[PDB]
RNA sequence: CCCACCCCGACCCGCCAGGGCAAGGCUGGUGCCAGCAGCCGCGGUAAUUCCAGCUCGGCGAGCGUCGCGCGGCGCUGCUGCAGUUGAAACGCCCGUAGUUGGCCCCCCGCCGCCACGAGGAAACGGGAGCGCUCCAGGCAGGUUGGA
């Protein structure tokens, strides 16, 4: 949601994205951050148009190479892999 | 932790501070007591004395000039000082027996600018303020 | 008029992008200064020259002199920027500094000290910054307190839209470029700190992504 | 030798989360550490934990969800009158609106908001935010 | 001793820390233009009288809404700030005190009140008329330009019945 | 007792500056001399700094100079400094006083600790209420009050 006025209105200019792996906020000028999306076939081995899954990764998780395993673990939780 | 901690170490924390306080030159100058002894004015704002001589003093390296000053004997402790006379043409009011009120240059006993060995300055001559003598507001007798 | 050299600048020319906060939300670089100038038409930005320094390179025949200029921009309502430029002539150095200042715009998050009545009026919470040997602490302050900072820091805090702030500076702050760099870095981290207001999980919907 | 088990536990947890780990083991355990983790849990900063017995000083396994900016202890445990709490709030905490200073009082372990809700003092043991 | 040794006295203004700052140097003379201020001290006094009422509120706001100190002193502060007209009725929250400026204090001077009701063409003419005992407050002749007029006593500001302008 | 204040009647600035720190720039004289300059620096016969004239700046019935305390100063550091190379880890081991010491039983006693009371001085310091015409004040006042 974000910060609220005393009455109940969000006085926040924008909401940063959160990492799908480490829950950290992305922030502007973090140019190593990537958002990417997966097909989610569901239909006899063929994809369905404009129906994807989409994750995001901050630069800290990439700078050490943690994404190859964390992305796989995230995929095994959404029924896209095993 | 490079400093002692612990709930019962107040005595040590106080002893350390008492000992290391003396390592600062400012604190040691203002609190030891040797500067008060050696101070010609004896810890006062100003002091009066009689002129014993008139002198000229060379400036330091990058400047070139002859500064004008007077050797003064102090009334209250009979010490020898030299005091500077500012303000163009002012050395002409200083006869060889002229009670002078003398104050400091600032910097609390350090030499200033380009005058070697000068820490004091004349502010009054034979009862009359030297600045007002320069500005032509009062005049000496004769 | 200007013809974009980048796909983002080509997208901005049409009605594709509605505000800067979408470009910050998916954090992409901005390579043309008229992308910035399209969102802030004609002097909602304040531009002030902090410093001009003369630098010398020693050479067989004599010293070579150039100038380095430091420039800050902002809109008084939540955007700040800081650039630098080097050139033979002062005018070109200042021109380069102003361009670099426009390409470094960042958003600044504000909040409430104590009472949450009106608009956010101080920093959202404590902020810290480092540049060179300089370190800075921005501390939230009540209403009417003002901007309690050095005159160098107070201008950056004024352009940023922060009404009330306390400040502490450590290191050799007489070095003006590192002072402004530290304050800029402190403002730039304001949207990367997790607060409980932001804990709630969300779904990413690729339909809105500007597709890099 | 080992003196402050809570300090080592909190350093280990902060390291593990800064890496981006899901779980972390801290040993030894103690009553104070369990009270501190219970308060952190109830505020929502950590997930489940488990104390595993070994007929010695046990171990603890802590589950992490990336909400901890920092956690530390204050040594020694200075005592605080009821009216000095706020002079500590603007010292350790990033704001006056979120964060927690943990006190031990004769009415148990509790954060500072409840300490001024019951208008009492105690001794400071640590903080998280 | 003598009895006079037991009399109190106090300074009522604070001078700024950096004297030679340009933006507040000209901001400080726009104030001397919009009000017939004699010298900078009358600005300093004003800021000093703000700096105390700002210190009180921030002390109570750190407290809890149900403590007796808040309930007693904040009510006293608000009741005093509403009579002088430095603060208006619609803002009866202790948090509305913090956003106060000096201009609010300067607007309740007698020199300012008589200008508002147009008894004087300008503020300088107003100061001159004040010194000439030409104006009364509630039937009482007041000689002080810096006089602070309560909202009770602002219906009743006139030229004095004894006067050469009557 | 006289006077000051109040009431009624008739007459009637100055002190420091102007290159930077730090707000504010043309003519004459002097030519490393006289002098200035807290610190950077200025002056060698074209001086944004000396001595003057004009203009302009700051505070103002008050301004400048000297000395000291506090602040500046996280350059004394409990909060809160530094110790590879800038000043700074004893050549090393043992070891008393001192400081510090894992985890565990709850619901007793004795410390510490937290809270609330009792008891003792006012003035000062905060602070409720009150138009000495305002004010520094004072404890006033129009059934009252000095909480
Ligand atoms: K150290
Ligand atoms: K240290
Ligand atoms: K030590
Ligand atoms: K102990
Ligand atoms: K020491
Ligand atoms: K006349
Ligand atoms: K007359
Ligand atoms: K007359
Ligand atoms: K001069
Ligand atoms: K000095
Ligand atoms: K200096
Ligand atoms: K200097
Ligand atoms: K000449
Ligand atoms: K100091
Ligand atoms: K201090
Ligand atoms: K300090
Ligand atoms: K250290
Ligand atoms: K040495
Ligand atoms: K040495
Ligand atoms: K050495
Ligand atoms: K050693
Ligand atoms: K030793
Ligand atoms: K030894
Ligand atoms: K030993
Ligand atoms: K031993
Ligand atoms: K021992
Ligand atoms: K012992
Ligand atoms: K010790
Ligand atoms: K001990
Ligand atoms: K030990
Ligand atoms: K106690
Ligand atoms: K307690
Ligand atoms: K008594
Ligand atoms: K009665
Ligand atoms: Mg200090």
């Amino acid at each position: 949601i974000g910060m609220k006025n005393s009455s109940g209105v969000v006085v926040d200019a924008y909401i940063p994205r959160k990492c799908s792996a480490t829950n950290r906020l992305i922030g502007p000028k973090d140019h190593a951050a990537v958002q990417l999306s997966v097909a989610r076939v569901n239909d006899k081995g063929k994809m369905i148009e404009n129906n994807y899954v989409t994750f995001a990764f901050c630069g800290a998780i990439r700078s050490r190479g943690g994404v190859d395993s964390a992305f796989m673990l995230l995929a095994q939780e959404h029924g896209l892999m095993e | 932790m490079s400093k002692t901690s612990g709930l019962y170490t107040a005595r040590k924390l106080r002893t350390v501070r008492r000992v290391n306080r003396w390592a600062d030159k400012k604190y040691r100058k203002a609190h030891l007591g040797t500067w008060l002894k050696a101070n010609p004015l004896e810890g006062a704002c100003m002091a009066r004395g009689i002129v014993t001589q008139k002198i000229g003093i060379s400036a330091k390296q990058p400047n070139s000039a002859v500064r004008k000053a007077v050797r003064v004997q102090l009334t209250k402790n009979s010490k020898k000082i030299t005091a500077f006379v500012p303000r163009d043409g002012s050395i002409t009011y200083i006869d060889n027996n002229d009670e002078v009120l003398v104050a400091g240059f600032g910097r609390a006993g350090r030499a200033v600018g380009d005058i070697p060995g000068c820490r004091f300055k004349v502010i009054k001559v034979a009862g009359i303020g030297l600045l007002a003598l320069f500005l032509r507001k009062r005049e000496k007798r004769a | 008029e200007w013809h974009p050299s980048t796909k983002l600048g080509r997208l901005v020319k049409a009605g594709k992008i509605e505000s800067l906060y979408d470009i910050f939300k998916y954090s992409l670089p901005i390579k043309e200064t008229e992308i910035i100038d399209y969102f802030f038409p004609k002097s909602e930005l304040a531009e002030e020259v902090c410093n001009i320094m003369s630098v010398q390179k020693q050479t067989t025949a004599g010293q070579r002199t150039r100038f380095r200029a430091h420039v800050i921009v902002g809109n008084r309502d939540g955007f700040i920027g800081y650039g630098a430029g080097v050139s033979k002539e002062v005018a070109n150095a200042i021109k380069k500094a102003a361009k670099n200042a426009r390409l470094n715009i960042v958003p600044v998050r504000r909040g409430f000290w104590g009472g949450k009545l009106g608009d956010p009026h101080t920093v959202s919470s404590k902020l810290s910054g480092k540049c060179g040997s300089v370190r800075v602490r921005l501390i939230p302050a009540p209403r009417g307190a003002g901007i309690v900072a050095s005159p160098t820091v107070a201008k950056v805090l004024e352009f940023a839209g922060v009404s009330d702030v306390f400040t502490r500076q450590s290191g050799h702050s007489r070095t003006l470029m590192n002072s402004v760099g530290a304050v800029y870095n402190a403002l730039k981290s304001s949207y990367s700190i997790l607060t409980p207001d932001l804990w709630k999980k969300e779904q990413l919907d690729h339909v809105q992504d500007i597709r890099t | 030798v080992r003196i402050n088990v809570l300090r080592d536990a909190l350093k280990s947890i902060c390291n593990a989360q800064r890496i981006g780990k899901k779980q972390v083991i801290v040993r030894p355990s103690s009553k104070v550490i369990i009270e501190f983790l219970q308060l952190m849990q109830k505020n929502g900063y950590i997930s489940d934990f488990a104390v595993v017995d070994n007929h010695r000083s046990n171990r603890i396994v802590v589950n992490l969800i990336g909400r901890l900016n920092k956690a530390g202890v204050i040594s020694p445990r200075f005592d605080i009158p009821a009216n000095d709490i706020e002079k500590w709030v603007v010292n350790l905490l990033p704001s006056r609106l979120f964060g927690h200073i943990i006190l031990t009082t004769s009415q148990g372990i509790m954060d500072h908001i409840e300490a001024q809700h019951r208008q009492i003092g105690g001794k400071v043991i640590g903080y998280f935010y | 001793p003598r009895i006079s040794r037991h009399r109190n006295s106090s300074k009522t203004y604070s001078t700024p820390k950096k004297p030679f700052t340009k933006p507040r140097l000209d901001a400080e003379l726009k104030l001397c233009g919009e009000y017939g201020l004699k010298c900078k001290r009358e600005i300093y006094r004003a800021r000093y009288m703000l700096a105390k009422i700002r210190r009180t509120a921030r002390n109570l706001l750190t407290l809890d809404e149900n403590d007796i100190k808040r309930r007693f002193e904040g009510a006293a502060l608000l009741r005093r700030l509403h009579m002088l007209g430095i603060l208006d009725e619609e803002k009866d929250q202790l948090d509305y005190v913090l956003g106060l400026r000096i201009e609010d204090i300067f607007k309740r001077r007698l020199q300012s009140v008589i200008v508002e009701s147009k008894l004087a063409k300008s503020v300088h003419h107003a100061r001159n008329m004040i010194k000439a005992r030409h104006i009364s407050v509630g039937g009482q002749i007041v000689n002080i330009p810096s006089y602070m007029v309560r909202i009770s006593n602002t219906s009743r500001v006139a030229i004095a019945d004894t006067s050469s302008l009557a």
